[PDB]
RNA sequence: AGGGGAUCGAAGAUGAUCAGAUACCGUCGUAGUCUUAACCAUAAACUAUGCCGACUAGGGAUCGGGUGGUGUUUUUCUUAUGACCCACUCGGCACCUUACGAGAAAUCAAAGUCUUUGGGUUCUGGGGGGAGUAUGGUCGCAAGGCUGAAACUUAAAGGAAUU
């Protein structure tokens, strides 16, 4: 039977959605059955910081966050990603923390 | 309300609806196109005589074992080779 | 329920509901008897001498209860005010 | 619920207990009649004289004042279109929708809509034959339709 | 890995229920009382008993555990209680809101008022 | 050995409710299991079947007994008792307790027309369990118990005379077809006949009423 | 559509019941509805009930006695035929015994009891059992 | 629930409620009485128009068509029926 | 086996017999 | 049946207030709930206090029904009402459960707590919810006190209250005491708050 | 049948990997992928839920419109508008709790109001295989589609849960 009342989601009164191209397998995916992270990680890595602070030119400077909605597809996001699994009960729930 | 006109002077299309329906039951159909006469050894009938032409001890099914001591039989009135099995303790010291 | 000749048969005539009318059934596990008190001045709460309800399961597992044992008070003459004919 | 869509819409119009006219709104229903019968010379239909009636004048609904309907009225004055109303307003839509189809070759969707004008206009026609107010076997389409418009 | 295990806990629970007094905090007299009073098959059972009532007198002394309150340990809670003469007349006189007038002038016969506001 | 746990036995022990009639008027549950043996001396209990059950592990499985009891006399009382033990004989034992406890009457009525002791039921009346649907239908005089074996006995339990059954969906599982006869015939006491417009007094409870003699000392 | 209305006022009626409630709204309310509510009114079954001159189609509000246990109107009006009625009550009622079919004819939406004593019967419209 | 004397509501919930859906419908639609800053004299113009609407004789314009409820002409005074 | 595939070959020996009903025509 | 005299006293009413029984009410709502006279701007209901005050009246007619003192049984789960409860219990006949209520042991005539009622009193059907529940299996009324936001389920009269916490929950305890004394008890007369003071229960030291 | 032919890419090459790989991975690469004329009518074309209609249980959300606010806020004075805000309210797309009903169950405010069986209507199914085959019609430029058997043949094939 059903194993999501929403299946893959999100397709409720939008007939036949637009397909989104996957990053690790660039297999094309619905933008639905999509698995989305926003990765806000810093342009440069944590000890790579001090160094850059140590050796680099004005006033401490202020440093950019990169920004990347990387789609990971369904199945390469159970290469651990978000995803996980969960149980019967434990898939009744819409949030992160 | 499902399906059927729950109507009154719906009556055709109940009628015309079964008769339609009706041909998805076998015994119906075997009835109807009359399978009896064109097919199925036997002419409808319950017992036919026919000719004891080579005796065939037909290898039996799965789970069981065993041989099976049945008869290659020609049929008179229609004149079909059937596979007629005898039963009980050999009996083909009967057959012949 | 009468047998011809008078002669009552079908015994444990059923508790039926005060708000529902429906019938409170054999093995009514959800049921229940309110009792309410009749009183008197000055302590007197009067023993012995109850106003009595009885509420069917269903309307209780339902939830609307409290307000039915309301309108059921008030047409007693156990409350005034409480609960009115329209909301 | 909708002849055409799958929305099930329920705007609407509602109308007042009282069929006796207003009380205070004044005027008289002579002087209602005179100016129902001027916006019909003036060319306008039914509805719309209905409308102007409501807003600028005194008027909630003819029938409540005359007595008589807005069509009724316009009937007995012999000043009534030929090709009713909502009937005519339809064959329009659609003779416009072919005109445009005329222009756009391939335009699926408008050819669909129009496709549902014509089932409609057909509707209307029946019904309109049924009744007797367009003269039997008379059928309203494509070639037609345009002349009998304007 | 010294837990205590189920029985002897059990066993401790049951002697403080049955005789709170007579379980005086240290742990020699308090073996000899559980060898008296409970009858132990072992040696080494009963003192291991004995050292969780100890344990159990310990903590008793610095509060009340759950499981652990019957008569004469539910009189030195239910007695030592009841602060009392605040009430509910202190910091001015019956402040009130807007709504609760309203109400009041429907119910009530005459009643002090303080009105507020109260918006977004 | 009785020795009384709840109000409701203490009450019994005493001797002050005379028949399963006024608990059945409040309702009352009776979780204690020597109550209906003590008002019902009269207590005929059947065995229907008990098919093995099994469970699945590492190594073998679990055959455990279930075994699906009635329990009636001719008055109009019924039990159903299911029990699921390992041991045979203690399982039915135990499933002849769960019964007595169960124990529900039946509004016995008439055919057509009142003449002389109801042995029928007031009215077509169904019950549904799983997917069997077990309805039972009001036969006149003498015509006999029309059901299914099972049903059958249930029927001859209760102190019925003559009922028709139309039992559906898949009767073959037993204590489905029995959940549902017993569903149905509890049922009987629920449809309200004209019989029942009538008001009632609504008396108080024997829990109201023999207050003090209820309760430990 | 609401293609039959006495079908609808009953469905409403039975669900009220069946939740408990007193009281039911009917939306478009007819002769024949109100007919049928004073058949069953008369072998009390239903309280008092208010139908409004709504200056448009109807409107009734019923009073539920908690007597009601299901009121069905039968799909087609079957013509029934004085000996069909007997076959159309070991259908339709609990009981050889009591409850009603109520059955249109034409000396009026009587009951079946009602019927069978005046020896007139016709088209069925519902029952009250 | 379970009991609602129906056919007496307050005026609150009939207000409140779809007007269409409550029990003898009335419109809740005004006649906005209206008098402009040119001459003294008043016009019966219902609360909702479709219609750009002049005075009597005067192109005054007394009200633009909104959705709903007409947007009166900046500063217009206008009574209630 | 996949119906899909079944399908497919069903398809190739329609074909197949296509083919040989022109060659026989 | 009405002693006239049991009129909601202005000293009762002030009481009342300064506990803002009426006057919490989150601005949410169950829809079997017509104990509300308007409504506030921003986050607040307000509760009829004179219906809350009848119903408590009731509630107490109820509790004054039942012979035997210790058959009415008080519920209390959460912390807010624990104190109040024993405080009631002590003040009545009445077996408190505060705490952890025990599933099953209105059933379950094995547990080392077995319980039977004829009347149970709930604080919170929204956490105590469970012996709500319990209670519909072996037929017990269910006194409790709804915080007009909580559900009505196997609910038979339900004092209409806040429950927020502190003063509210104690004050409608005290109030029910008081009342069930006044019916059938040792303090006799209409008038006098007596010893019986509404601070004797609330929550105290934390 | 023309154009346009970037990218990717059935076929093909072609490198590995493998016992083997005209499979998976790598690199080229026509057809195609765009598009204008036409056709073909199928898809897990799925919400695997026919369309209408009525009714029964709450709940916040969210989009679309619409009234009710001495509500906030933008200030260019009073402002008049917009954007919020709160209470509604139709219409929708869904969702969360409860089931008091269903259902075999999973589950469902509909799959409810069905043995207490009857609002109006289409269409489809009758154990599994054989078989969506064969033949015949047809509509296709073909590939194919719509319709569509039986002979045989077997006690299971299925579902939904549990260990
Ligand atoms: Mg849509
Ligand atoms: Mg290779
Ligand atoms: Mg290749
Ligand atoms: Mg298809
Ligand atoms: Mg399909
Ligand atoms: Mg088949
Ligand atoms: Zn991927
Ligand atoms: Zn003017």
């Amino acid at each position: 039977p059903k194993k999501r009342a929403s299946n893959g989601r999100n397709k409720k009164g939008r007939g036949h959605v637009k397909p989104v191209r996957c990053v690790n397998c660039s297999r094309s995916v619905p933008k639905d059955k999509a698995i989305k992270r926003m990765a806000i990680r810093n342009i440069v890595e944590a000890a790579a910081i001090r160094d850059l602070s140590e050796a680099s030119v004005y006033a401490e400077y202020a440093l950019p966050k990169t920004y990347n909605k990387l789609h990971y597809c369904i199945s390469c996001a159970i290469h651990a990603r978000i995803v996980r699994v969960r149980s019967r009960t434990d898939r009744r729930i819409r949030a992160p923390p | 309300g499902k399906g059927k006109p729950r109507g009154l002077n719906s009556a055709r299309k109940l009628r015309v609806h079964r008769r339609n329906n009706r041909w998805a039951e076998t015994t119906y159909k075997k009835r109807l196109l009359g399978t009896a006469f064109k097919s199925s050894p036997f002419g409808g009938s319950s017992h036919a005589k026919g000719i004891v032409l080579e005796k065939i001890g037909i290898e039996s099914k799965q789970p069981n074992s065993a041989i099976r001591k049945c008869v290659r039989v020609q049929l008179i009135k229609n004149g079909k080779k059937v596979t007629a099995f005898v039963p009980n303790d050999g009996c083909l010291n009967f057959v012949d | 329920m009468e047998n011809d000749k008078g002669q009552l048969v079908e015994l444990y005539v059923p508790r039926k509901c005060s708000a529902t009318n429906r019938i409170i059934k054999a093995k009514d596990h959800s049921s229940v008897q309110i009792n309410i008190a009749q009183v008197d001045e000055e302590g007197r709460a009067i023993p012995g001498e109850y106003v009595t309800y009885a509420l069917s399961g269903y309307i209780r597992a339902r939830g609307e209860a409290d307000d039915s044992l309301n309108r059921l008070a008030q047409q007693d003459g156990l409350l005034k005010n409480v609960w009115s004919y329209s909301r | 619920g909708r002849m055409h869509s799958k929305g099930k819409g329920m705007s609407s119009s509602a109308i007042p207990y009282s069929r006796n006219a207003p009380a205070w709104f004044k005027g008289s229903s002579d002087g209602v009649v005179e100016q129902i019968i001027k916006y019909a010379r003036k060319g306008l239909t039914p509805s719309q004289i209905g409308v102007l009636l409501r807003d600028a004048h005194g008027v909630t609904q003819a029938k409540v004042i005359t007595g008589n309907k807005i069509l009724r009225i316009l009937k007995s004055n012999g000043l009534a279109p030929e090709i009713p109303e909502d009937l005519y307003f339809l064959i329009k839509k659609a003779v416009s929708v072919r005109k445009h189809l005329e222009r756009n070759r391939k335009d699926k969707d408008a050819k669909f809509r129009l496709i549902l004008i014509e089932s409609r206009i057909h509707r209307l026609a029946r019904y309109y034959r049924t009744v007797s107010v367009l003269p039997p076997n008379w059928k309203y389409e494509s070639a037609t339709a345009s002349a009998l418009v304007n | 890995g010294r837990v205590r295990t189920k029985t002897v806990k059990r066993a401790s629970k049951a002697l403080i229920e049955k005789y709170y007094p007579k379980l005086t905090m240290d742990f020699q007299t308090n073996k000899r009382l559980c060898d008296e009073i409970a009858t132990i098959q072992s040696k080494r059972l009963r003192n291991k008993i004995a050292g969780y009532t100890t344990h159990l007198m310990k903590r008793i002394q610095k509060g009340p555990v759950r499981g652990i309150s019957f008569k004469l340990q539910e009189e030195e809670r239910e007695r030592k209680d009841q602060y009392v003469p605040d009430v509910s007349h202190s910091n001015d006189v019956l402040n009130v809101d807007t709504q609760t007038a309203e109400l009041v002038n429907s119910l009530g016969l005459k009643l002090p008022l303080s009105v507020s506001s109260v918006s977004a | 050995g009785w020795v009384p746990v709840t109000k409701l036995g203490r009450l019994v022990k005493a001797g002050k409710i005379s028949s399963i009639e006024e608990i059945f008027l409040h309702s009352l549950p009776v979780k204690e299991f020597q109550i209906i043996d003590q008002l019902l001396p009269n207590l005929k209990d059947e065995v229907m079947n008990i098919k093995p059950v099994q469970k699945q592990t590492r190594a073998g499985q679990r055959t455990r007994f279930k075994a699906v009891v009635v329990v009636g006399d001719s008055n109009g009382h019924v039990g159903l008792g299911i029990k699921t033990a390992k041991e045979v004989a203690g399982a039915i034992r135990a499933g002849i307790i769960i019964a007595k406890l169960s124990v529900i009457p039946i509004r016995r009525g008439y055919w057509g027309t009142n003449l002389g002791q109801p042995h029928s039921l007031a009215t077509k009346t169904s019950g549904k369990c799983g997917s069997v649907s077990v309805r039972l239908i009001p036969a006149p005089r003498g015509s006999g118990i029309v059901a299914s074996p099972a049903v059958k006995k249930l029927m001859q339990l209760a102190g019925v005379e003559d009922v028709y059954t139309s039992s559906t969906g898949s009767t073959r599982t037993l204590e489905n077809t029995l959940k549902a006869a017993f569903v149905a015939i509890g049922n009987t006491y629920g449809f309200l006949t004209p019989n029942l417009w009538e008001v009632q007094a609504l008396t108080p409870s024997p829990m109201d009423v023999y207050a003090d003699y209820a309760t430990a000392s | 559509t609401r293609t039959s209305v006495l079908a609808d006022a009953l469905n409403a009626i039975n669900n009220a019941e069946k939740t408990g409630k007193r009281q039911v709204l009917i939306r478009p309310s007819s002769k024949v509805i109100i007919k049928f509510l004073q058949v069953m009114q008369k072998h009390g079954y239903i309280g008092e009930f208010e139908y409004i001159d709504d200056h448009r189609s109807g409107k009734i509000v019923v009073q539920l006695n908690g007597r009601l246990n299901k009121c069905g109107v039968i799909s087609p009006r079957f013509n029934v035929k004085i000996a069909d009625v007997e076959k159309w009550t070991a259908n339709l009622l609990p009981a050889r015994q009591f409850g009603y079919v109520i059955l249109t004819t034409s000396a009026g939406i009587m009951d079946h009891e009602e019927a069978h004593r005046k020896h007139v019967s016709g088209k069925i419209l519902g029952f009250v059992y | 629930v379970l009991v609602q004397d129906l056919l007496h509501p307050t005026a609150a919930s009939e207000a409140r409620k779809h007007k269409l859906k409550t029990l003898v419908q009335s419109p809740r639609s005004h006649f906005l009485d209206v008098k402009c800053p040119g001459c003294l004299n008043i016009t019966t113009v219902f609360s909702h128009a479709q219609t750009a609407v002049t005075c009597e004789s005067c192109s005054t314009v007394l009200c633009t068509p909104t959705g709903g409820k007409a947007k009166l002409s900046e500063g217009t005074s206008f009574r209630r029926k | 086996m996949r119906a899909k595939w079944r399908k497919k070959r069903t398809r190739r020996l329609k074909r197949k017999r296509r083919k040989v009903r022109a060659r026989s025509k | 049946s009405l002693p006239s005299t049991f009129d909601l006293t202005s000293e009762d009413a002030q009481l009342l207030l300064a506990a803002r029984v009426h006057l919490g009410a989150k601005n949410v709502q169950v829809h079997q709930e017509p104990y509300v006279y308007k409504a506030r701007p921003d986050g607040v209901n307000v509760i009829n206090v004179g219906k809350t005050w009848e119903k408590i009246v009731l509630a107490a007619r109820i509790i004054a029904a039942i012979p035997n003192p210790e058959d009415v049984v008080a519920i209390s789960s959460r912390t807010y009402g624990q104190r109040a409860v024993l405080k009631y219990a002590a003040h009545t006949g009445a077996t408190p459960i505060a705490g952890r209520f025990t599933p099953g042991s209105f059933t379950n005539y094995i547990t080392r707590s077995f319980k039977e009622p004829r009347l149970v009193i709930v604080t919170d059907p929204r956490s105590d919810a469970q012996a709500i529940k319990e209670s519909s299996y072996v037929n017990i009324p269910v006194i409790a006190l709804t915080d007009l936001d909580s559900p009505s389920e196997y609910v038979d009269v339900a004092i209409p209250c806040n429950n927020r916490g502190k003063h509210s929950i104690g004050l409608i305890w005290y109030l029910l005491a008081r009342e069930v004394l006044r019916l059938r008890g040792a303090l006799p007369d209409r008038t006098q708050p007596w010893a019986i003071m509404p601070d004797l229960y609330f929550y105290r030291n934390p």
